[PDB]
RNA sequence: AAGAACCUUACCUGGUCUUGACAUCCACGGAAGUUUUCAGAGAUGAGAAUGUGCCUUCGGGAACCGUGAGACAGGUGCUGC
RNA sequence: CCGGCCGGGAACUCAAAGGAGACUGCCAGUGAUAAACUGGAGGAAGGUGGGGAUGACGUCAAGUCAUCAUGGCCCUUACGACCAGGGCUACACACGUGCUACAAUGGCGCAUACAAAGAGAAGCGACCUCGCGAGAGCAAGCGGACCUCAUAAAGUGCGUCGUAGUCCGGAUUGGAGUCUGCAACUCGACUCCAUGAAGUCGGAAUCGCUAGUAAUCGUGGAUCAGAAUGCCACGGUGAAUAC
C-alpha cells in the first residue's frame, strides 16, 4: 500500500510517504535531482538507503516546509527512517546501529538576557 | 453558521468556559464543531529591573491569550438564544458571529 | 576538562567521494560556517590535483598529507619549578589533523590567485615535500631532537 | 515627579484633545494636491501657527499614570517599567507571569 | 532639504517683514524665529536674529534667500 | 580613450574607463553607454574611433572635469563667503553634515597628531 | 534584595492574580489604571477594617470589588450601609456599575498583610519591635501554621545606623514552588523614619 | 535613557507669575463652553459675540470659572554615611 | 484558468489542551555484601537529556533620596511657576563598547530556492497608477493561523572582474530631493547624482567561546510623529578543539 514517517530535525518537519516502486524520488513535485541534488549534501536523503537497498525497491513521495536546506533534508532522513516500518526491527538493526533512528534534536538556544547571542559574552573590560 | 470565538489568559479557565458553553448548547440544540485550539498570543516584555543603572538584570514577562473557536454549523433557536443572557464566565471576553 | 573523559564528535563522511579524513580536511576551511563554498574549492583543488599529478583524491591527498606530518612535537610540562619543553609523540588522531591544519594555514598565505589554485598548489609541494608546510613539519622536527634531551 | 510636569502634561494631554483628531484637516485636507494648491493652502500653513504650540500631539511625551516618569514607558500598560514590575509581583496585572521558554 | 510645499516662516515675522518694507528701511528687527526661512522680500532689512542669549544683526543680502536665519546665528562659541 | 577632458584607460570595460572620467560615476556611464548605443561589455581597446566620438558629443551634454570642479568650488567658496553655519564649518575644517566631533570626524578634522 | 518576589513567582502556578479580567489591547491600560485608582484609594480608607486583599474582577462592562478582610462587620457597619457608600464613592471611579463582596477570614493571624500591618500599627505606638515581631511569630505557629518568618528593616529602636532583624519559625521553603507561602511587604512609618516589616507564612505543602 | 529638533528638560539667556502650574478650606461674582480680533517671541494682556443646563431652603444648589485672606501648596533642592 | 483553487477528507503536518515516557529502572563488572561507579542493552531521549526560571547567612556602611515612599535639613515674590529661543549634539585630545572594512572561500549584474518569530486600528495598509528613487495618489481586507508590514539573506546557476589601493573600501563633501512634524539652521531619517578619504589584517596588550555553540546571514519587536550599527527576540548555514 503506501507507508508514511514524520521526522523532523532543526525546526523543519519533513512528511515522507513510500512506497515500493520506480527509483524517483518526488519531493514538493521538484525532482531530488532540482531541489538539493546539485549541493552539497545531496545524498543525505538518500543515506537510509545504503544498508536498506533502494535501487529500484522504493518510490519516495516527500514533502517538506520549514527550516533551511540542510535542516529540511536533515528532516527527510529522519521521516525515511521512520517510514521504513514496513519490515520492521529487522531493518532496524542495522538501521540503528548506525544512527539514522535518533532524533537528534539539539534546537538554537535562546538569546541569552545581558549576552548577545545565547553564549557570547558582550567582552569584558578590566579597565 | 453561529461563529463564536472566546478569548482568555488563563488557560485552564476557558476550558470550563468552552466545556460549559458548549454543554449550555449542544444538550438543548445539538450540533458543535468543538473547541478548535487556535495558536496562542504571547507578547513578552522585557523590563528593568533596577530603579537605576544596572542594564544587564532584566525580568522578562509575558501574558499568554489562549483564544477557542466553538462553530454551530446551524442557527439552532433553542442555542442562538442560549448564548445571550446565558453567557457568564468572567475573565474570559467572548464575541459571538452571526 | 577538568574531569570530563568525553569523546570526539563523529563528523559526516565527505558527499561526494567517501572520506571522512578530507572531509576532516573541508571543515578546517570553512570560512564564516560556509561549509559549501569551502567544499567546492576543496573539490576544484583536488581535480587539478588528480591531472597535474595523475594520482586520485584519496591517493592524491595521501601521498602529499604524510609528508607535511609531524612524528614528535613540544609542549612545556614543568616538574617542579623550571619550565623546559618536553617533546612527546604526537597522537595518531590529532596527528594527521595538525597537519592539514599546517596545509591550510600555509594556503592562506603564498598568495597565488584563486584559493582552489593556491590549496591544489599546496598538495602539490607536499608530493615532493618541499613546500612551506613540509617546512613547518621540518621546525616543528627542530624544537624537538636538538631539544630531545628532557625526557 | 515634580506635580508642575504632570500638570503641564495632563494640559498638553485635554487641550490636544480639544483641537486635533477634529481639525487636523487643516493639514490633513487642505494640504492637498489639488486646485487647492494656490494661495488656499498657503493660508492653510499660515493658519496652523494661529492654534497654541501644544494641541498637536507630538508634543505628549506620555509619562507613567502613577509616578508620571518619562522614560521606561510601555503603551500597553501606561506605567512605567519599575511601576509594571512592581505590580505585576503583587498580581496586579492579569495573564502577567514570570516568561521563561 | 525639507518641507517640499511651500517655505516656512512664523506669522508675527512675515507680518513684521511686510509692515516693515512697506513702511521703509529702519532698525534691526528682534525675532526669534530662526526656524524660519527667509522670504526674497526680506533683503535689505538687516533684522537680528536670537543666538540663546543675545541677538546678532545680519544684512539680509541677494544669497541669502534659500537659507534659514538659524544658519546665521553662531551660538557654541568655540574658543 | 582621450574623450572629454581626459579618460586615458586601458584593457577595462567601457563602463569603468567612463568612470576614470571625472563627474561621471557608474550609473551615468551607464547612461552614456545606452545614449551612444555601444554595449557596456566590451573595453575602450575594442571599441571603435566612430564611436569614440559619439561617446564624446553624450559626454557634452552632462557637466563633468574641471567645470564640475569650479562648480563645487564656486559652492563651497560662496558658503564661507555667506559666512553661513556650513561654511563657517567649512573653515574651521570640522563637518558639516552635523556629524559626532567630539570622538570621530577624523576624515574631515584631519589626521590625528597633536 | 536579590530575591525574587514569592507571590509573583508563583502566580502561575499555585497562587492566583487579584486582579481577573481579560481586556482587549486597547482598553487593558487605561482599565488597569483605573484598577490601580480603586484600590489604592478602596485601601486609604477601609484602613481602620484591617483589609488582607482585594480581588478586582469585572464582568460585562461592570466592575466587581471583592474584599478579603478580617473585620466584616466594620466594613459594612450597621445594616451594610457602608457597603452602599463605598459601592457609590468606589463605582464611581472605577466606570460604574460596582457590585462588591466582603469576604471573612477567621484566621487572621495567618493573612501576611494582616500580621503585618498589626506589627506595623505596633510599631508606629513606640512599642519595642522585638517584643511586636516575636509576638506576631509566636502567635501565629501555635494558631496552626507550618511556617513562618517576619523580618524588619530601618532605623528600629530610633538607631543612628539602620539594621535588619528577621526571626522565624518552622519550615518556610521560599524555593519550592508547590508550597504555599504568603508574602506581604508594609512600610511603617515612624519618627525616625520608614521601617520595613516584610512577613512569609508558609501555609501549606501545597 | 525601551529612542534630547519643539516637548522631553531637570540646564542657560531674556520676558514674566505670585496662595501661586497641581490639593483641600471659606467669602464673593459668573452656567460651562464655543466663534473670532488686536499687541507680543510667546506666555500673557485687551477685548468682541454667543450659549445662559441638571434642584428649588429658591439670602441657596452639585460641578465649572475669576479676584480676595491666611493656613498651606510646590522643590528632578542637600544627605543613599 | 493546476492556485488545495474547488468538492470532499480528518489520514498527515501544524495548532492547543489532557495524558504516557527515563527512575541507574533493567544487565554486566567494580566497590566494605553501602552509597556509588565504569560499560551494555533497549529507547525518541541516559543518567541532574538541552535551555530558562528560581540567588541561602551574609559581604561590599556597593548603587539609587532623580521612579516611588520617607526622617533631617533648606528655599518658600524664591532654589517654586509660566513661555520663547539656546543647550543637553560643543572638541587641541584620552579611553570603553560597537558597526563597516581592508577583498577573489570576494565585489558586481541577471536568474532562482528554502525560515521562524512576531507586530497592527488617531494602526498594518495589498492591489493599481505615476516617480530613476525615497515615495505620492487612489483604495480592498484586517482588530486578525484567513489581511497586511513581507521579496528572508547568505546559498545555487551563469557571466564579468586578476591582485590593482584596483569594478576593494564608502568615509567625507557638493548638488537635487522625499517623509514625519506647528518647525528638520543650530541638530533627523532616507533616496538619487557626483565626490571617493583612511585602510593592504593592525605595537605593547587583551577578550569571547566547548556546540547547533563560535563564526557568519537576514528577519521582527519594544521605545516611537520621525529618528539605531544599541537593547531584546527569531530562524538559516554551521565548525575547531579539550592530551
Ligand atoms: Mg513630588
Ligand atoms: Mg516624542
Ligand atoms: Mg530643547
Ligand atoms: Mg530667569
Ligand atoms: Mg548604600
Ligand atoms: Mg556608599
Ligand atoms: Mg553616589
Ligand atoms: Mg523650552
Ligand atoms: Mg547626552
Ligand atoms: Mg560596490
Ligand atoms: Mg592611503
Ligand atoms: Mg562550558
Ligand atoms: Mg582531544
Amino acid at each position: 500500500n503506501q507507508y508514511y514517517g514524520t521526522g523532523r530535525r532543526k525546526s523543519s518537519a519533513a512528511r515522507v510517504f513510500i512506497k515500493p516502486g520506480n527509483g524517483k524520488i518526488v519531493i514538493n513535485q521538484r525532482s531530488l535531482e532540482q531541489y538539493f541534488g546539485r549541493e552539497t549534501a545531496r545524498m543525505v536523503v538518500r543515506q537510509p538507503l545504503e544498508l536498506v537497498d533502494m535501487v529500484e525497491k522504493l518510490d519516495l513521495y516527500i514533502t517538506v516546509k520549514g527550516g533551511g536546506i540542510s535542516g529540511q533534508a536533515g528532516a527527510i532522513r529522519h521521516g525515511i527512517t521512520r517510514a521504513l516500518m514496513e519490515y520492521d526491527e529487522s531493518l532496524r538493526s542495522e538501521l540503528r546501529k548506525a544512527g539514522f533512528v535518533t532524533r537528534d534534536a539539539r534546537q538554537v538556544e535562546r538569546k541569552k538576557v545581558g549576552l548577545r547571542k545565547a553564549r557570547r559574552r558582550p567582552q569584558f573590560s578590566k579597565r | 453558521r453561529i461563529r463564536i470565538r472566546l478569548k482568555a489568559f488563563d488557560h485552564r479557565l476557558i476550558d470550563q468556559a468552552t466545556a460549559e458553553i458548549v454543554e449550555t448548547a449542544k444538550r438543548t440544540g445539538a450540533q458543535v464543531r468543538g473547541p478548535i485550539p487556535l495558536p496562542t498570543r504571547k507578547e513578552r516584555f522585557t523590563v528593568l529591573i533596577s530603579p537605576h543603572v544596572n542594564k544587564d538584570a532584566r525580568d522578562q514577562y509575558e501574558i499568554r491569550t489562549h483564544l477557542r473557536l466553538v462553530d454551530i454549523v446551524e442557527p439552532t433557536e433553542k442555542t442562538v438564544d442560549a448564548l445571550m443572557r446565558l453567557d457568564l464566565a468572567a475573565g474570559v471576553d467572548v464575541q459571538i458571529s452571526l | 576538562p577538568r574531569r570530563r573523559v568525553i569523546g570526539q564528535r563523529k563528523i559526516l563522511p565527505d558527499p561526494k567521494f567517501g572520506s571522512e579524513l578530507l572531509a576532516k580536511f573541508v571543515n578546517i576551511l570553512m570560512v564564516d560556517g560556509k561549509k559549501s563554498t569551502a567544499e567546492s574549492i576543496v573539490y576544484s583543488a583536488l581535480e587539478t590535483l588528480a591531472q597535474r599529478s595523475g594520482k586520485s583524491e584519496l591517493e592524491a591527498f595521501e601521498v602529499a598529507l604524510e609528508n607535511v606530518r609531524p612524528t614528535v612535537e613540544v609542549k612545556s610540562r614543568r616538574v617542579g619549578g623550571s619550565t623546559y619543553q618536553v617533546p612527546v609523540e604526537v597522537r595518531p588522531v590529532r596527528r594527521n589533523a595538525l597537519a592539514m591544519r599546517w596545509i591550510v594555514e600555509a594556503a592562506r598565505k603564498r598568495g597565488d590567485k584563486s584559493m582552489a589554485l593556491r590549496l591544489a598548489n599546496e598538495l602539490s609541494d607536499a608530493a615532493e615535500n618541499k613546500g612551506t608546510a613540509v617546512k613547518k613539519r621540518e621546525d616543528v622536527h627542530r624544537m624537538a631532537e636538538a631539544n630531545k634531551a628532557f625526557a | 515627579a515634580k506635580q508642575s510636569m504632570k500638570a503641564r502634561e495632563v494640559k498638553r494631554v485635554a487641550l490636544a484633545d480639544k483641537y486635533f483628531a477634529k481639525r487636523a484637516e487643516l493639514k490633513a485636507i487642505i494640504s492637498d494636491v489639488n486646485a487647492a494648491s494656490d494661495e488656499d493652502r498657503w493660508n492653510a500653513v499660515l493658519k496652523l501657527q494661529t492654534l497654541p504650540r501644544d494641541s498637536s500631539p507630538s508634543r505628549q511625551r506620555n509619562r507613567c499614570r502613577q509616578t508620571g516618569r518619562p522614560h521606561g514607558f510601555l503603551r500597553k500598560f501606561g506605567l512605567s517599567r519599575i511601576k509594571v514590575r512592581e505590580a505585576a509581583m503583587r498580581g496586579e496585572i492579569p495573564g502577567l507571569k514570570k516568561a521563561s521558554w | 532639504r525639507s518641507l517640499k510645499k511651500g517655505p516656512f516662516i512664523d506669522l508675527h515675522l512675515l507680518k513684521k517683514v511686510e509692515k516693515a518694507v512697506e513702511s521703509g528701511d529702519k532698525k534691526p528687527l528682534r525675532t526669534w524665529s530662526r526656524r524660519s526661512t527667509i522670504f526674497p522680500n526680506m533683503i535689505g532689512l538687516t533684522i537680528a536674529v536670537h543666538n540663546g542669549r543675545q541677538h546678532v544683526p545680519v544684512f539680509v543680502t541677494d544669497e541669502m534667500v534659500g537659507h534659514k536665519l538659524g544658519e546665521f546665528a553662531p551660538t557654541r562659541t568655540y574658543r | 580613450a582621450r574623450i572629454a577632458g581626459i579618460n586615458i584607460p586601458d584593457h577595462k570595460h567601457a563602463v569603468i574607463a567612463l568612470t576614470s572620467i571625472y563627474g561621471v560615476g557608474k550609473t551615468r556611464s551607464k547612461a552614456i553607454l545606452a545614449a551612444a548605443g555601444i554595449a557596456e561589455d566590451v573595453k575602450i581597446s575594442e571599441l571603435s574611433e566612430g564611436q569614440i566620438d559619439t561617446l564624446r558629443d553624450e559626454v557634452a551634454k552632462f557637466v563633468v572635469e574641471g567645470d564640475l570642479r569650479r562648480e563645487i568650488s564656486m559652492s563651497i567658496k560662496r558658503l564661507m563667503d555667506l559666512g553661513c553655519y556650513r561654511g563657517l564649518r567649512h573653515r574651521r575644517g570640522l563637518p558639516v553634515r552635523g556629524q559626532r566631533t567630539k570622538t570621530n570626524a577624523r576624515t574631515r578634522k584631519g589626521p590625528r597628531k597633536p | 534584595g536579590q530575591k525574587v518576589h514569592p507571590n509573583g513567582i508563583r502566580l502561575g502556578i499555585v497562587k492566583p492574580w487579584n486582579s481577573t479580567w481579560f481586556a482587549n489591547t486597547k482598553e487593558f491600560a487605561d482599565n488597569l489604571d483605573s484598577d490601580f485608582k480603586v484600590r489604592q484609594y478602596l485601601t486609604k480608607e477601609l484602613a481602620k477594617a484591617s483589609v488582607s486583599r482585594i480581588v478586582i474582577e469585572r464582568p460585562a462592562k461592570s466592575i466587581r470589588v471583592t474584599i478579603h478582610t478580617a473585620r466584616p462587620g466594620i466594613v459594612i457597619g450597621k445594616k451594610g450601609e457602608d457597603v452602599e457608600k463605598l459601592r457609590k464613592v468606589v463605582a464611581d471611579i472605577a466606570g460604574v456599575p460596582a457590585q462588591i463582596n466582603i469576604a471573612e477570614v477567621r484566621k487572621p493571624e495567618l493573612d501576611a498583610k494582616l500580621v503585618a500591618d498589626s506589627i506595623t500599627s505596633q510599631l508606629e505606638r513606640r512599642v519595642m519591635f522585638r517584643r511586636a515581631m516575636k509576638r506576631a511569630v509566636q502567635n501565629a505557629m501555635r494558631l496552626g501554621a507550618k511556617g513562618i518568618k517576619v523580618e524588619v528593616s530601618g532605623r528600629l529602636g530610633g538607631a543612628e545606623i539602620a539594621r535588619t532583624e528577621w526571626y522565624r519559625e518552622g519550615r518556610v521553603p521560599l524555593h519550592t514552588l508547590r508550597a504555599d507561602i504568603d508574602y506581604n511587604t508594609s512600610e511603617a512609618h515612624t519618627t525616625y523614619g520608614v521601617i520595613g516589616v516584610k512577613v512569609w507564612i508558609f501555609k501549606g505543602e501545597i
